[PDB]
RNA sequence: AAUCUCUUUGCCUUUUGGCUUAGAUCAAGUGUAGUAUCUGUUCUU
RNA sequence: GUAUGUCUAAAGUUAUGCUCUUAUUUACUAACAAAAUCAUUGAACUAG
């Protein structure tokens, strides 16, 4: 069923998904953020952030100096609530609200100010729609790698299973007295190197003043010994 | 002490070379990809040589030839005939941006180097490195 | 800005034509053709 | 070539190929060198570099967004390094934007992707400048001083008191006209959607809200009034720029729910303002006439001024034309609120000003609009014209404004006066303002002009008489036809501008000489010149002509209503700006239609050509550069189809392919360029009117056939106006007789006149006339659509509901079929004979169904 | 210290290139503020009237 | 010590960071507003002084 | 994705110095400029107002840029 | 109550999720070649 | 004089690797199928 | 529907609470599918 006009009241669940989404996508991808919410648009998610959820916003009780400044700015800049708000470093709706309280909707109505209203609490039984919304949000918030990296993951797993199947068949043949070599990877180009056939690009240590013959013999003997073994047995002052 | 300030380039002035023969003018290369020739005595802009698509990193004027050599981040090395104010030779070969050029004092050869970590010596006439 | 002892110029116009040579070609033999 | 190919066969390909810095690699290579330099400087200043350069990338994104880049705890020298390199990149980016825009303007070669990039760059640069302007205003305060604001307020008070104006009340809860004003508002909002079959989520949301407003009018009216009374904080407005090649223009996208309220308010204010006569007769555009008729009326108005052309006593006439520069952007909201409370209920004024103080967004850029009118608001036209009235009163003064407007009890119609003595009582004979352009006609006696110029020269002496330098003159007319730069006339023109410019404070608008044209008519100057609504006009009195010669269409005869005799001629031309706008529209078609079907390309060409010809008509006849541009445009449109077929071969594309009507499988193009273009010696042409001594070919084809030209099917404006005066006087007489007989006029009692008149007689019986009677300010509303909609009708100047059908091109198709040699000859070019189809009559193309029509709705990739 | 042109950032106060004229009496410098600066020696100076920085080799730095 | 860069536009590893890591007074205005208040009062009173 | 990378170091010409080259003939390397050059050796009283009563090194704020924007954006 | 911190802990737990032996010289060579 | 474990300091040790027009746009869908998934009920435990 | 990638497997023998049954919800994927109002007409057609 389509949804042509989005909006309504902001539930707590939506505010929490929006905050998690902002922590991942930043503040310039409101369409990607809103994509995690079923009933809210990109512009409404941006408004909910800029006017209510952004932690930098000053919602504290107005000081007497701020009350005087508010009345003055309201007289100097008539009806220019966003300019006044910018001067007060407070949300525009908070300033209008305070100004009204300092001068002293209905069922089926559209709320024009919904993005600045307090969040409707999640009652303990989450509706299925919101439960599915949370599941989809957790799934999209988890992903971090693109198609190529993901295919490389599955390809490495398949390459390992092929490797084990190859060794299984080779071991069955060996146990039956049929010795067979393991398949070498096919060359992708004329100069494709087989790194075991030689010490590729060998850089022998620079000769020094000290003789190494007696330790070279020892290393050679140890290398021979190791390889034969593998062949036989395997492996409070803060103040303003 | 400071005596004169000249403005005209639309980007940082990256290189400068004096006329080694008559000392009457000096050429500057800039981030704006152009080269400008200035009168030394008065500082007035004589002419603008436009022949690179990126920052002109170095300029060298021959004391034996009526030639100007210029190198740029666009990987090119160019020889300008100062009798025509036109490019006459291009030296192709640097893998990346060319940072410096030096003209050999007694040979018809130029040295150039840059980000590709090698010095190329070019025969001026054939343009062969 | 720099003091009265410093000449500050703003050069936006080439004072000589593009074809005016920067290094005059020598012509040791006068021709009449 | 072959030696290299064979070398590759034996030796293989080289492994050391160095790619050059071509246009497609310039940005990538620039980035590599910039990053390497930044890294070198940072690493050498410090006692993981790839992580450090991420700050450079962020600083560039911050610069592009105009967001201040500041990293807490960042070492100061490294910050300075990043900042200077960011500025160097910025300088290169801006320089490239200027360079590419200059190329685009002059028609130089520039790739389509580069054009789109340039539009993006100019948009960000414009927003950066706008944000800087707003911040400077907040820092230095308002430019309008307190005493000049007090003066302006008292001027509007004196005017409104003199008119005994009744302020517009808040729309009553039981307002008598609510339903009609609402239908008109929703019609205007719905118009945008009237034929786009493909909608996105935002468009669907707006159209659903409109449909809801039609279904629930009472709840809609209640909501609208509640918002007008109490909503003072509004949602942000999106801004975008439309490409016009010569320039770009802003488009404001307002929230759909707010837009419904704004549209209702706009209709209400214009209706009530019209009922209360808020706007005097001189403010334009006006619902009473289309722009061409405005130009015609103005010309005839000048010609009918008493003794305007006499020069026996050394008299002179001055026509001053200038622009009220940056008028809308310099609007202070406190002054606006105070002035609005003078003409409307305070809740409406407060709503209007609050609606201007909104956030402006473009991608990642965002700022609060604190000063200047947002032209995209539906009621912005009303505010604009009201602030314009303020400026009009400053220019004219209370006394002359009263003479021009007439008493409130009995207002003058446009350009008329209650008496000849009132007309002559003051030098300002005529005044009109078309939005931001003011036109003033002054008449001076020898002593009045001498006294004025003497004072001007006293304040601004010209000892070497160089005042002719930089004196703006109409370049489109020959040297002997444009204004003659005679010392006395040049000085009087400058003195008139100097006098008028002093009357309006610079804080309200920038009246600049470079944006002004001052034409002097005198014993030494027989031609009076002006440009209005895109028309270049030159008035020459008959008494000043060497000989009176007959003229073709494009030279209006001005009749003196007193003697009913022709006393002056008005030569017409299309302004260079409008010529460039037409060429830009053709460029826009070619740039957009990269994958368009041949039929849709031809249809776009037709739309633009018809828009041009039906608007300018006879002014095109003498505009040779426009004929040249028409030839090139039509050729380029045909080349788009030819190139789509990978062939430009002339014999493959006879005229029948392009001009055969759509119902016969042709593209149905309408031609304007198969005409002969006037040619004459250009040297003489620049000095004097050479006539038409030679012709040069336009579009041509091998086939021996003359294609009809669209111009021959559109009645010129002069003939429409004369015939309108006739049919409407006949109608007025029949109306009085119809009531004398106590009859009703029958529908066919006006047969033959139905399709005549301006407005068409048929509009008297428009189906919705009972609602359209309330539609006020409809012309300015239609023109202001340019600021709120990305796609606008090229017919911005006419409304079929109010004007009727102003043209009928059905005869063109008939004559093009005849020109092509008839159906027989046309079909000989087609595959028709191979179809075995019985008759050409049954050739019904299924213009509404096909596979591609079934497919356009499906889930499909861009490819 | 050089002085950057009006409107420049502090980072633009940077010498990028230089060359003496053929006589060595004029120094030409190109800078990040996009300007070219010409420097010359003071002709009114003398060994006694403009001694310059004192010869005082810093022993702390072991570059001797 | 150069702080670690956290971009508000790009997140190549898809990390989640704290919201904190992602995220004009001129007397001429008052003078103008009060001048317009005085002009409003002037007119409001003058009209009455003229009609009576 | 890691395929999109900044440059850690530029490819050195020392690598190509060891390669065995081919004999391709390039158009730009054909003979040209084969000889070197060498140097020698009452109507005016009724209105409310009237007479009767830079270079900076920052492109984005220069008057030139501002007039460019005023000219091209309308 | 749901919280963004809770959501992201559940994402973390949702995402946080064979020992072959070499029996002779031939398998060692295969292994070393691959490595 | 030599172990072991704590705590602080130091080290950050799997500890965000370019560019452009935020690169661009989109997020209304029937049947059937495939994969994952949800509530409940018995059953497992 | 592509680009494109991968596979092709004897012999042509180299010496020694937590789940389950199952009826649904939701998301994603499908060049799979000629779907009954608005003298028989989307119809073999669309790809980086």
């Amino acid at each position: 069923v389509p949804i042509y006009v989005k909006g309504g009241v902001w539930t707590n669940v939506e505010d929490q998904i929006l905050k998690a989404a902002v922590q991942k996508y930043g503040t310039h991808q409101w369409s990607k953020v809103a994509s995690l919410l079923q009933k809210k648009t990109a512009r409404q998610s941006e408004l909910r952030w800029n006017e209510y959820l952004n932690p930098k916003l000053n919602f504290t009780e107005f000081s007497k100096e701020e009350d005087a400044q508010l009345l003055d700015l309201a007289r100097e800049l008539p009806n220019q609530w966003r300019t006044i708000a910018d001067m007060m470093a407070r949300p525009a709706q908070v300033c209008v609200e305070r100004y009204n309280r300092l001068l002293e909707l209905k069922a089926g109505d559209i709320n024009p100010n919904a993005e600045t209203q307090m969040a409707r609490p999640d009652n303990g039984d989450l509706e299925d729609e919101e439960k599915e919304m949370l599941a989809e949000a957790r799934a999209r918030l988890l992903n971090t790698q693109g198609k190529k990296a993901t295919r490389k993951i599955r390809e490495r797993m398949l390459e390992e299973s092929k490797r084990i199947a190859e060794l299984q068949k080779r071991r069955e043949l060996k146990q039956a007295g049929i010795n067979v070599a393991i398949k070498k990877p096919k060359k992708k180009y004329g100069t494709d190197i087989d790194y075991n056939e030689d010490i590729v690009y060998e850089q022998a240590p620079m000769p020094g003043i000290y003789d190494t013959s007696t330790e070279d013999r020892q290393i050679k003997k140890k290398f021979e010994q190791f390889e034969r073994k593998v062949n036989r047995k395997g492996l409070e002052y803060k103040k303003p | 002490k400071l005596s004169r300030v000249i403005n005209g380039h639309l980007g940082w002035v990256r290189c400068v070379a004096i006329d080694p023969v008559d000392n009457e003018w000096f050429i500057t290369g800039s981030n704006d990809t152009t080269m400008k020739v200035w009168d030394l005595a008065t500082g007035k802009l004589k002419t603008t040589l436009a022949g690179h698509v990126m920052t002109v990193r170095d300029v060298a004027v021959s004391d034996r030839h009526p030639y100007l050599f210029s190198v740029s981040e666009d990987k090119t090395v160019k020889c300008w005939d100062l009798e025509k104010n036109q490019i006459i030779r291009d030296y192709y070969g640097h893998l990346s941006g060319v940072r410096t050029v030096s003209i050999h004092p007694t040979l018809d050869l130029i040295a150039t180097a840059g980000r590709d970590s090698v010095i190329k010596l070019w025969d001026m006439r054939t343009r062969i490195p | 800005p720099y003091g009265k002892e410093v000449e500050v110029l703003m050069e936006t116009k080439n004072t000589q034509s593009p074809q005016t040579p920067l290094v005059e070609p020598v012509t040791e033999r006068t021709k009449l053709q | 070539y072959i030696g290299n190919l064979i070398t590759r066969q034996f030796e293989g390909r080289s492994n050391e190929i160095v790619k050059t810095t071509t246009k497609q690699r310039l940005d990538a290579y620039y980035d590599l060198e910039l990053r390497n330099s930044v890294m070198d400087d940072i690493l050498e200043m410090m006692p993981k570099a790839r992580t450090i350069l991420q700050h450079l990338s962020e600083a560039w994104r911050c610069w592009k967004a105009n967001i201040p880049w500041d990293v807490p705890g960042m070492p100061a020298p490294i910050k300075k390094i990043i900042e200077r390199y960011i500025k160097s990149k910025a300088d290169a980016w801006v320089s490239a934007a200027h360079y590419n825009r200059e190329r685009i303007k002059r028609g130089a070669h520039v790739e389509k992707t580069m054009v789109k990039k340039n539009l993006g760059r100019l948009t960000r640069l414009w927003i950066k400048n706008e944000q800087e302007r707003q911040r400077q205003i907040q820092k230095n305060g308002p430019e309008i001083t307190p005493e000049e604001a007090t003066t302006i307020f008292s001027v509007m008070v004196e005017w409104l008191e003199s008119r005994s104006f009744s302020p517009i009340p808040f729309p009553p809860l039981t307002y008598k006209n609510d339903t009609k004003i609402l239908v008109l508002a929703l019609e205007d909002l719905k118009d945008v959607y009237a034929s786009k079959v493909r909608l996105n989520a935002s468009e669907r949301e707006e159209l659903a809200l409109i449909e809801e407003a039609y279904d629930n009018p009472h709840d809609t009216l209640n909501r609208i009034k509640k918002y007008l009374l109490t909503q003072r904080v509004f949602k942000p407005v999106d801004i975008t720029m439309m490409e016009n090649y010569q320039n770009i223009s802003p488009v404001y996208s307002v929230d759909p729910l707010e837009k419904i309220t704004d549209a209702y308010l706009d209709q209400y204010l214009w209706y009530e303002a019209d009922q209360r006569k808020l706007f005097p007769n001189w403010i334009k555009p006006s619902d009473s006439e289309i722009p061409p008729l405005l130009v015609y009326k103005w010309t005839q108005g000048i010609n009918n001024l008493s003794e305007i052309w006499d020069v026996s006593r050394g008299q002179s006439a001055v026509l001053l034309e200038t622009t009220l520069g940056e008028m809308a952007e310099k609007i202070d909201f406190t002054l606006l609120n105070r002035l609005l409370r003078l003409i409307v209920d305070p809740n409406i004024a407060d709503y209007i000003t609050a609606k201007n103080n909104v956030v402006i967004n473009f991608k990642d850029m965002s700022h609060v609009n604190k000063y200047g009118l947002i032209r995209g608001l539906k009621f912005a036209s009303f505010i604009f014209q009201y602030y314009g009235l303020v400026i009009d009163l400053l220019l004219l003064g209370q006394e002359r404004a009263t003479d021009l407007a007439g008493p409130a009890n009995n207002p003058n119609e446009f350009m008329q006066f209650k008496s000849k003595e009132v007309e002559k009582a003051h030098p300002i004979r005529l005044y009109t303002r078309y939005l931001d352009r003011i036109y003033m006609l002054f008449h001076f006696e020898e002593d009045e002009g001498e006294e004025l110029t003497d004072e001007y020269l006293a304040e601004n002496p010209d000892p070497n008489f160089e005042n002719s330098i930089g004196y703006n003159n109409r370049k489109c007319w020959p040297k002997d036809s444009r204004m003659r730069l005679i010392r006395q006339d040049v000085n009087l023109g400058r003195a008139v501008f100097w006098e008028i410019q002093s009357r309006v404070p610079t804080s309200l608008t920038s009246i600049k000489w470079e944006n002004a044209f001052v034409s002097v008519y005198s014993k030494n100057n027989p031609n009076l010149l002006f440009s209005m609504c895109g028309f270049e006009v030159r008035i020459l009195p008959r008494q000043r002509m060497e000989e009176v010669v007959s003229n073709d269409e494009g030279v209006w005869d001005l009749v003196d209503e007193r003697t009913k005799q022709r006393t002056a001629k008005a030569y017409l031309k299309v302004s260079e700006e409008e010529i460039k706008k037409f060429d830009s529209r053709i460029r826009g078609i070619l740039m957009a239609s990269g994958s368009t079907t041949f039929t849709k390309v031809a249809a776009k060409w037709n739309t633009s050509l018809i828009s041009l010809f039906t608007y300018f008509r006879e002014a095109i006849v003498a505009t040779e550069p426009l004929l040249d541009i028409l030839v090139k445009g039509e050729t380029r449109i045909q080349n788009r189809v030819k190139l789509g077929l990978n062939s430009k071969m002339p014999t493959r594309f006879p005229p029948a392919v392009f001009y055969t009507p759509k119902e016969l499988g042709g593209l149905g193009m309408i031609s304007a360029s198969h005409i002969l273009i006037p040619a004459s010696d250009l040297s003489w042409s620049k000095q004097t009117d050479t006539g038409i001594t030679h012709f040069r070919a336009g579009m041509t084809h091998e086939d021996e056939k003359l294609i009809p030209t669209i111009f021959r099917y559109i009645t010129t404006w002069e003939n429409e106006f004369l015939d309108s005066q006739r049919v409407w006087a006949e109608y007025a007489t029949k109306r009085q007789e119809a009531i004398q007989q106590n009859r009703r006029l029958a529908f066919e009692e006006l047969e033959g006149s139905w399709d005549r008149g301006i407005p068409r007689i048929s509009t008297l019986f428009q189906r919705d006339r009972h609602t359209l009677a309330y539609d006020r300010g409809h012309r300015i509303r239609r023109e202001f659509k340019q600021y709120s909609l990305e796609r606008n009708s090229p017919f911005w100047w006419t409304n079929s509901h109010h004007d009727g059908k102003l043209w009928n091109l059905n005869a063109y198709r008939t004559d093009v079929i005849q020109a092509l040699g008839g159906i027989e000859t046309i079909l000989e070019h087609t595959l028709f004979k191979g179809t075995g189809f019985n008759s050409w009559e049954g050739l019904f193309w299924e213009k509404a169904s096909g596979f591609e029509d079934s497919m356009q709705f499906k889930k499909l990739t861009h490819a | 210290a050089t002085r950057e042109m009006v409107g420049s950032l502090e980072g633009e106060r940077s010498v990028l290139c230089s060359t003496f004229d053929k006589t060595g009496l004029r120094l030409i410098t190109g800078e990040a503020d996009k300007s070219i600066k010409i420097w010359k020696q003071d002709e009114t100076a003398t060994k006694e009237s403009e001694p310059g920085l004192a010869w005082n080799p810093n022993l702390s730095a072991k570059r001797f | 010590k150069i702080p670690a860069a956290v971009s508000n536009w790009k997140n190549p590893n898809g990390y989640t960071v704290a919201l904190e890591r992602r995220v004009t007074i001129n007397d001429g205005f008052m003078k103008l507003s009060e001048a317009l208040e005085n002009a409003d009062k002037k007119a409001r009173q003058e009209i009455r002084s003229k009609m009576e | 994705t890691t395929s999109h990378r900044p440059q850690l170091e530029a490819r050195s010409g020392a690598k190509a110095a060891a390669y065995t080259p081919t004999g391709i003939e390039h158009a730009r390397l054909l003979p040209g400029h084969t000889t070197l050059k060498y140097r020698k050796f009452s109507w005016r009283k009724g209105t409310a107002f009237g007479r009767h009563k830079g270079y900076i090194n920052d492109m984005t704020k220069s008057e030139y840029h501002q007039e460019f924007l005023h000219k091209h954006v309308r | 109550h749901v919280s963004a911190e809770q959501i992201l802990r559940d994402v973390y737990k949702k995402g946080q999720k064979t020992n072959i032996d070499i029996l002779d010289l031939e398998e060692l060579r295969e292994y070393q070649r691959r490595k």
